[PDB]
C-alpha cells in the first residue's frame, strides 16, 4: 500500500516519534501554548490537488497521549478552514518490518519471519500484520490472507530490538511474495494500519535407537542438508540458521534422546537454485 | 493510556538507555546553575496512610516537577549531543506525563520537596527513580483499584 | 542469617528497618565504637550499637535504627565513623535501602496441594507491609528423606502471571508444577526485591515448612484399602481463577454422583482417613 493512502484532515504517525499531517498553513495547538506552523512543502501533482504536505521537526512536538487541535490558517483571509482534533496516541501509520530475510525453517509449511523492527523502541505495541501472494498472481491482487501477528508463545517481539513470528498456512511450493504492515494495538496506542512492506520474494522448501532417512536425488542433481538441534527450547529462532553437515540417503548425526529433528535436504542443479524438499519434525 | 503495564516498562528501559548512553558521550560537566528535581523518597511507612488522591496529587506534581527540571535542563545544555540527550529525555518526560493524565487523571497539581542537583546523571538517576519508586508501586499496587 | 563482600554489608527485612555491622577479628574493649547515619545531608545520629563478641571468629558491631518510619526507598545513606580528636574510620559505605535489602521470607507457607495431580499452592501471607508487588520470590523445594553433605536446592523464579502471585489474599499464591507428587516436601522462599524498584541480595530461606503434598492419581487407582474412611472432598471449579482463596475454599458432595457441568474442570479430590485419624488423600489429573 502507499504511505500517503493509508476525513478532513488527515494525519500519520509511522514511529510515534514523527507526525505527519496532509490534505488534498497547517497551524496546530498542544492544548494550551501559543500556536505555531509546521513546516509545509508544496507536492504539486496533475493527477490530484495541490497535495499540501508538511512534517512535524519530531522534535518533542510529536508528544503521545496528548489531544491535538489542527486548524488550517490560510493566508487569503484567514478564516475557518478544515480542522480535526486527533491524538497521536490514536493516529499512527506505523511503517512496515524491514530487513524480512524470512526463511522456511521449521515444518515445512512453516515460514520464519524473524524480521528487524524499523522502530525498535515502539515493537511492543505495534500489532502487525503480513499480506502474502504467490508470486503467479493468477487473480491479480485478491490473495489478501491476512494473519493476525498476536503475542502468542511462538511469535513474540523477541530482541536480536526487531522481532519474530512463525506464520504458517503457506502452501509448499511457488516463492511467497509477503509484505507485513504494522499497526498499534489499540489497548494503549491506536492507529490505522501501516502502509504495506516491499514485497519480499522468500521461499519455503517445498514438500517431499538410531533412524535412517530414506531420500532418492534425481537425475544431475545434488544431495545436501543440515540438522538443527533447537531441542524445542523456543518457536522462534535468531537471524542465523544452525548449520549442521549432513555426513554420512546414508547421512548419521548424534542427537539428543527424545530431541525434535530439523531435517533438511536441499538440491541445486548445475545452474544453481533453490530446491528442496523439506519433512515433518520428529521427535 | 498508563493502564498498560507494557508503557511503563518502555518507559523505564528507555530512560536507562539514556542513562547508558549520558555516560559513554564525553563533556558531561555538570553546570552551575542547579536543576531543581522532585522528591522521589517514598518512606514505606507512609504508604498506608495515604489515600488515592493524595498519591495521585504527590506523583502528578512529580512528574511535572521533573518536565519542568529537564526543560531547563535542555535549556542548560548547549545544543550538543547531551542536548540531544536532554532532548530525549524530555520527550521521555512528557510522554509519562500524558500517559498518567489519562488514567490517574489531572485532579490538581501539589508541590512537595523540593531537592537541588547539580550534573545530568542526576537527572536521569531521579527520572529512573520516579519510574522506579512511587510511580511504579502506584501502578502496580492500585492498578484495578484506579483505573476502573 | 547475618554473615550470608562489603565490610559494611546491610541487612534490611522489611524495607522498613536497617542493620549492619563491621566484622573484625580482634576484640576490642567497650568505647570509641558507634555507627553513624546520614540519609544525605542530614545530621549524623548515633545508632544505638551493642557489641556481639561472635565466638571463634571475631567480635560483630551490628546495631539497630531506633524508629521504623525513619528508614526512606531512593535516599543515599552514608555510613562512617568520624571523630575529631580519634581521627580513625574503620569502613566506608554509601548505599540506598532499596538497593541492599535482603527482605525477610514469608513467615507462614500454607500448601494445600493445589488442584493439578503433581502440584503445590504456595499461599504465603507476604510478612513484608506493602511491598508483596515488589520482591521476586523463590523457593528452594526439595525432599527431607536424603540429607546429603550438599543441600541439593531445586530453584523457581515464581514469574508473575495471571495464574501467581501479586494478589490480594496482601500475600499471594502461585502454581507451581515439576514436584514429586506425595513425597511430602519441605519448601522455604525467599524474597530478592523485584530488581526494578527494589534491588538487593536474596533474605534468608524461611523455616523449612512439611508439606503433606497429596499423591498422584496413579499413587492411588476409586480404590478403597482396609479400614479406611474415603471421603469424596471435590470442588467444582468453573475456571474462573488458578489461585485459590487462603481459606480451603472447597466444595463437597455409595457414590455421591456429581453431576457434571459445562465449560468447568472437573477436580476430584480424594481424602482418605486412617484409623489413627491422619489423613492420607491423594489428587487426581482434572479433566474436560
Amino acid at each position: 500500500q502507499d504511505v500517503f493512502l493509508l476525513e478532513p484532515l488527515n494525519c500519520f504517525s509511522q514511529t510515534f516519534e514523527d507526525l505527519t499531517c496532509f490534505w488534498d498553513q497547517l497551524l496546530y495547538a498542544y492544548r494550551g501554548e501559543k500556536p505555531r506552523a509546521c513546516p509545509l512543502y508544496s507536492q504539486s501533482v496533475p493527477t490530484f490537488g495541490t497535495r499540501y504536505v508538511c512534517q512535524f521537526p519530531a522534535q518533542d512536538e510529536v508528544r503521545l497521549f496528548f489531544p491535538l487541535h489542527l486548524w488550517v490558517k490560510n493566508v487569503s483571509l484567514n478564516q475557518t478552514l478544515i480542522q480535526r482534533v486527533l491524538f497521536v496516541d490514536s493516529v499512527g501509520l506505523p511503517a512496515p518490518p524491514r530487513v524480512i530475510k524470512a526463511r522456511g525453517g521449521s515444518q515445512p509449511g512453516e515460514l520464519q519471519i524473524h524480521w528487524e523492527a524499523p522502530a525498535p523502541e515502539i515493537s511492543d505495541f505495534l500489532r502487525h500484520e503480513l499480506r502474502y501472494g504467490p508470486t503467479d498472481s493468477s487473480n491479480a491482487t485478491a490473495p489478501s490472507v491476512i494473519q493476525l501477528l498476536s503475542t502468542e508463545t511462538c511469535c513474540p517481539t523477541l530482541w536480536m530490538k526487531g522481532g519474530s513470528c512463525l506464520v504458517s498456512g503457506l502452501q509448499a511450493g511457488k516463492s511467497y511474495w509477503l509484505q507485513l504492515r504494522s499497526q498499534p494495538d489499540g489497548v494503549s496506542l491506536r492507529g490505522s494500519w501501516g502502509p504495506w512492506s516491499f514485497p519480499v520474494t522468500v521461499d519455503l522448501p517445498g514438500d517431499a535407537k538410531m533412524v535412517t532417512c530414506q531420500w532418492q536425488q534425481q537425475d544431475r542433481t545434488s544431495s545436501q542438508g543440515f540438522f538443527r538441534h533447537s531441542r524445542t527450547r523456543c518457536c522462534p529462532t535468531d537471524r542465523d540458521p544452525t548449520w549442521e553437515k549432513c555426513e554420512e540417503s546414508r547421512c548419521h548425526f548424534k542427537s539428543r534422546n527424545d530431541s525434535v529433528i530439523h531435517i533438511l535436504v536441499e538440491v541445486t542443479t548445475a545452474q544453481g537454485a533453490v530446491h528442496s524438499y523439506l519433512g515433518s519434525p520428529f521427535w | 493510556p498508563a493502564c498498560d503495564p507494557r508503557l511503563l516498562n518502555k518507559l523505564l528501559r528507555d530512560s536507562h538507555l539514556l542513562h547508558s548512553r549520558l555516560s559513554q558521550c564525553p563533556d558531561v560537566d555538570p553546570l552551575s546553575i542547579p536543576v531543581l528535581l522532585p522528591a522521589v523518597d517514598f518512606s514505606l511507612g507512609e504508604w498506608k496512610t495515604q489515600t488515592e488522591q493524595s498519591k495521585a496529587q504527590d506523583i502528578l506534581g512529580a512528574v511535572s516537577l521533573l518536565l519542568e527540571g529537564v526543560m531547563a535542563a535542555r535549556g542548560q545544555l548547549e545544543p550538543s549531543c547531551l542536548s540531544s540527550l536532554l532532548g530525549q529525555l524530555s520527550g521521555q518526560v512528557r510522554l509519562l506525563l500524558g500517559a498518567l493524565q489519562g488514567l490517574l487523571g489531572t485532579q490538581l497539581p501539589l508541590q512537595g520537596r523540593t531537592t537541588a542537583h547539580k550534573d545530568p546523571n542526576a537527572l536521569f538517576l531521579s527520572l529512573q527513580q520516579l519510574l522506579r519508586g512511587k510511580v511504579r508501586f502506584l501502578l502496580l499496587v492500585e492498578g484495578p483499584t484506579l483505573c476502573v
